[PDB]
């Protein structure tokens, strides 16, 4: 598309993507299989007050991605903003 | 005008003396000659009520010096005016027509912020046009 | 020397790469031709390809000096954003030009910037820095052109605008009130020199621009200052002592050493004849002893660009994990020379971040004389990342308040939305978070309290009755023109109410993200998603489509339409609920299809709108929402064949005739009757699989409130305008909850949006080019 008509379609897609979002089921199984195994992400960061879905991301890589993480030898981090603030901000202990 | 404490509560409470002259027993011992002191300018000193007096007189309203205002009060003690107060209390509006400016608190505060804001946008611009002439022509050539 | 210098068309070959990486010791996997993947080339190959363009810059008659006193001071590479490295069969062209030929007390310094272009698009630039030694007085040829730093200047008074407008170099184009607003200056200069401390003709020509509050930048001015024979730069002197620089690297308070427990020794080679052949730098002060002694050197010194290319391979080994695409820029200063065959150690450490890239600082010294040889730094990209944002259900009294008191950018987002909440709605969202109350009375007293009441009468919603259509009624029907106060009540704290937990969670997760982004901790290309509420917090921060004031508007409004969409009874309860089913806590053969069939069976037999509204974890977490007496059968159908224990028929295969639709029919029907015998305020009855979700009385993410999205659509269309949407911040990176594929503008991605929404707004664009 043309760049001045890119944001015309990008507007009317995004509003209908949000308006019908709360009246349609949340597809959280089928999107954890997008930032894992389609984009092999080495760190996921949960921005939230409590690690509810930093928890359930580690349950997903322990269920279907244990042999996949080992075979490609990629090291995954399932950090959460609430409790993993030292390695989120790269401020470790001076040891 | 506001923000004056109990100043206006004690000047307005003094206006019962015009009715207490009649209702009480001190008529032949005291006579009341209350005077509405107008917008008196100060001693020519640095005051916020002196700098806006020029723009307050553009509305057709007289502000007084302290020697004109004293002549008004000294004219309340002439022997034909001391005789008028013995027949009943005398209120003398020596306010120079200032009671015809309705938005007087907001108009005067508009005159303060008119005078002060041009004092900033001319001082800071004179500062910054001074600094700008010393980076272009150098700090070496400021000995004059 | 002001015209650009073309360096001709050059190619990459496998014989040129393999002879290069052997000559410097770069044993990375990406540069050796394996089978299956294309071969890459290092960034150090750019000084091979751009050698003919860059070295032609010191040669003119205007830039004078002898090459026998020439020093190569520094040399840096920088890859353009969104550029892949050089492939095997890549053909490139290079254009170089000179920036500054300034003089000094010692000789002149020449700065040459050359870019490399692959098929017309630029891939990377390389800037060098040469130093003709001597004593020079040619100032008619000396110049210096720059691009100055992005200074941001704020105007919080009326004299600051008058100071700025008094300058003749400020050409105000679009007249607008700049009070309590910020301008950003992208200025670039061009200076001629006269006697190395006075100038000859200064020309600063930049722009100025303002961020208007619909997520939009506009040019408001134009800088034009063309002086001559001056002493300094008044445009730059104004921006220095008034504004502050932005887009600068953010250094840690304590750097961290990188290769701990390992000594990184990189001993110089025996000869310089091999690197000179693989790079084209054939100058005889490195290979010939006659020229190295004539040019007053200690010996046939090692190439400077060898030392950069050999210490870049240690950053590529230890900072990046031997992957070449993560090295985005590398610069080095050649301070002090090395002779061949001498031992030297480096020291890698991680000192700061910029744009989500890591700033690795290197420092190479000789191990014996202990003098520093190379000072440089790199721009290693982070590992590929995803920022997921938490939905509702997890909220604490006092969440984000420790960050609110410590961070000044996480405070200015909580404060910016609390002023909007007080002035437009009559409460403080900081008051809700710091101590959740049971009651909160909004008062409509004064002239500014009756305008707050006008915001409550002017928000509408729609629903359906037993029969009929949409109604377009007020949400607050108990708020009218004679109402002086309205109270919000919640028996388990006010963070437990949906219209207060949604603008308090998206505010905290925006405050948390904005603190990381101010430190430079967020990459440029990183995916993002949110679960159920966080997908509004995702695209207010990574999507950047609405400001903070309109974000809390559309999400207070969202939790309001998700509250009045259910016909509550004489109490605050109703017949709809939510339950959390685990198909492997109980009934160990069940999968995602073995429970989706069961919930469809109670969806068709006895109806009652029972479905699953989020698939969280496979065989571990499914939260299904429906009505009570329909959701109570689900917690008493799958929860009862672990006790009397019939494993369902699909343990190996269904039987060849269809009894599974009718043998589990009577067991869901014999619990359907006893659900009616239970009182209609139906209790929870957790069982063994189901977790009794308390406080959720509205069936979120079902099709029950499909009808309510029509006032919610037209609310979003006036708070997310068309110009605020940036497409590049969403394309391929945002992953929605509706369609779990990433956000793309393709004609078959729009198909899945149609078969899930049936919306006529995307239908009338689906049938076009």
């Amino acid at each position: 598309m043309r760049p001045e008509v890119e944001q015309e379609l990008s507007h009317v897609l995004l509003t209908e993507l949000l308006a019908y979002q709360f009246a349609s089921p949340v597809r959280w199984i089928e999107t954890q299989d997008v930032f894992l195994k389609d984009y092999n992400t080495e760190r996921v960061v949960e921005i939230g007050p409590s690690p509810t879905l930093a928890g359930m991301a580690s349950r997903t890589i322990k269920a279907k991605y244990e042999s996949y993480d080992a075979a490609l030898s990629l090291q995954r981090q399932v950090l959460c903003y609430a409790k993993d603030t030292k390695e989120i901000y790269y401020t470790p202990d001076p040891a | 005008f506001g923000s004056d404490g109990l100043y206006s509560e004690s000047k307005l409470g003094l206006e019962t003396l015009f009715n207490r002259w009649y209702s009480e027993s001190w008529s032949e011992q005291l006579t009341v000659c209350g005077a509405i002191i107008g917008w008196t300018r100060g001693t020519g000193l640095m005051s916020g009520n002196n700098i806006i007096a020029e723009g307050l007189e553009k509305l057709g309203v007289r502000t007084f010096s302290q020697k004109e205002m004293a002549f008004n009060i000294l004219g309340l003690m002439t022997p034909e005016l001391t005789e008028m107060c013995q027949n009943g209390p005398v209120v003398a509006d020596l306010n120079g027509g200032l009671q015809f400016i309705e938005n007087l608190r907001e108009y005067t505060a508009q005159l303060r912020n008119e005078i002060y804001e041009t004092s900033e946008v001319r001082r800071a611009v004179s500062i910054e046009t001074g600094i700008e002439t010393r980076v272009v022509n150098g700090e070496n050539a400021d000995a004059p | 020397a002001n015209k650009p210098i073309s360096g001709g068309e050059a190619s990459v070959s496998s014989q040129a790469i393999a002879e290069f990486t052997h000559a410097v010791g770069n044993s990375c996997e990406d540069f050796v031709p394996r089978a299956g993947r294309p071969q890459l080339a290092p960034m150090d190959f750019a000084i091979v390809l751009g050698w003919k363009a860059i070295m032609k810059a010191i040669f003119p008659k205007t830039v004078d000096g002898d090459i026998l006193k020439l020093v190569h001071l520094s040399n840096g590479y920088k890859m353009f954003p969104g550029a892949d490295p050089l492939k095997k069969g890549d053909v490139v062209s290079t254009v170089a030009h000179i920036r500054s030929v300034v003089n000094g007390e010692t000789g002149k310094t020449v700065e040459v910037v050359g870019v490399i272009s692959r098929d017309g698009k630029p891939v990377l630039e390389v800037n060098s820095q040469f130093f003709y030694r001597g004593k020079y007085q040619d100032f008619g040829n000396s110049f210096k052109k720059t691009t100055e730093t992005p200074v941001q200047v704020a105007f919080k008074s009326a004299k600051d605008i008058a100071v700025l407008k008094s300058k003749e170099w400020f050409h105000l184009e679009k007249d607008i009130d700049l009070l309590n607003q910020t301008l950003t200056f992208r200025c670039e200069s061009y200076v001629k020199f006269k006697s190395s401390t006075v100038f000859a003709s200064v020309k600063t020509t930049g722009q100025a621009l303002l961020e208007l509050p619909s997520k939009e930048i506009i040019q408001v001015a134009e800088i034009n200052y063309e002086s001559g024979s001056s002493y300094g730069n008044p445009v730059l002197d104004y921006l220095t002592r008034h504004g502050s620089t932005i887009e600068q690297p953010i250094m840690f308070e304590n750097a961290i050493p990188l290769a701990q427990g390992t000594e990184l020794t990189s001993k110089a080679p025996g000869t310089n004849e091999t690197y000179a052949a693989v790079s084209g730098d054939y100058n005889p002060i490195h290979v010939n002893k006659v020229f190295a002694s004539y040019a007053n050197l200690p010996g046939t010194i090692t190439h400077g660009m060898y030392s950069s290319a050999a210490v870049r391979a240690l950053v590529e080994q230890w900072a990046a994990q031997n992957v070449a695409t993560r090295v985005r820029a590398f610069k080095a200063d050649f301070v002090g020379m090395v002779l061949p065959n001498d031992e030297l150690v480096t020291h890698l450490e991680h000192v700061g971040m910029i744009n989500g890239r890591k700033i690795i600082k290197v420092e190479t010294k000789k191990v014996e004389t202990e003098e520093v040889v190379l000072i440089g730094e790199a721009e290693i990209e982070q590992p590929v990342s995803t920022f997921v944002f938490t939905g509702q259900g997890s909220q604490e009294q006092g969440m984000g308040m420790d960050l609110y008191n410590s961070s000044e950018v996480a405070k200015s987002v909580w404060d910016r939305a609390d002023v909007h909440f007080i002035n437009n709605y009559g409460f403080s969202i900081l008051d809700i978070v710091k101590n959740n109350p049971t009651e909160l009375t909004v008062h409509f007293g004064g002239a500014k309290g009756r305008s707050i009441r006008n915001n409550y009468i002017s928000m509408m919603f729609e629903t359906v009755a037993a029969d009929g259509q949409l109604k377009s009624e007020k949400i607050f029907k108990e708020i009218n023109e004679d109402t002086i106060s309205f109270t919000f009540k919640s028996p388990t704290g006010l963070l437990s109410a949906t219209q207060f937990t949604q603008p308090a969670l998206t505010l905290m997760e925006k405050a948390s993200f904005e603190d990381m982004k101010s430190k430079g901790l967020v990459p440029s290309e990183s995916m993002f998603a949110g679960h159920s509420l966080g997908e509004y917090s995702a695209l207010t921060s990574l999507g950047d489509v609405m400001p903070i004031e309109s974000l809390v508007d559309v999400v207070f409004y969202r939790g309001m339409t998700m509250q009045v969409a259910v016909p509550r009874d004489e109490q605050g309860r109703s017949n709809y609920g939510m339950i959390a089913v685990n198909p492997s806590r109980v009934s160990s053969t069940f999968n995602d299809s073995a429970l989706r069939f069961v919930v469809e069976h109670i969806a068709q037999q006895t109806g009652w709108l029972l479905e699953i509204v989020n698939y969280n974890v496979e065989n571990t977490q499914y939260v299904a929402a429906g009505d009570l007496r329909g959701l109570d059968t689900l917690s008493n159908v799958l929860n009862v064949f672990k006790i009397q224990k019939i494993d369902i028929v699909k343990l190996q295969e269904t039987i060849s005739l269809d009894e599974v639709k009718v043998h589990l029919s009577e067991i869901v029907d014999e619990v359907s009757k006893k659900s009616s015998s239970k009182p209609q305020p139906i209790d929870l009855e957790r069982g063994f699989a189901c977790i009794p979700l308390k406080g959720i009385s509205v069936p979120f993410h079902s099709s029950y409130l499909r009808s309510g999205v029509k006032p919610f659509q037209t609310f979003l269309c006036k708070k997310i305008p068309k110009s605020a949407v940036k497409p590049a911040n969403l394309i391929g990176k945002y992953i929605p909850n509706l369609t779990a594929k990433p956000f793309q503008l393709t004609k078959e991605y729009f198909e899945d949006v149609y078969e899930l929404t049936k919306s006529e707004k995307i239908k009338h664009i689906l049938d076009h080019w």
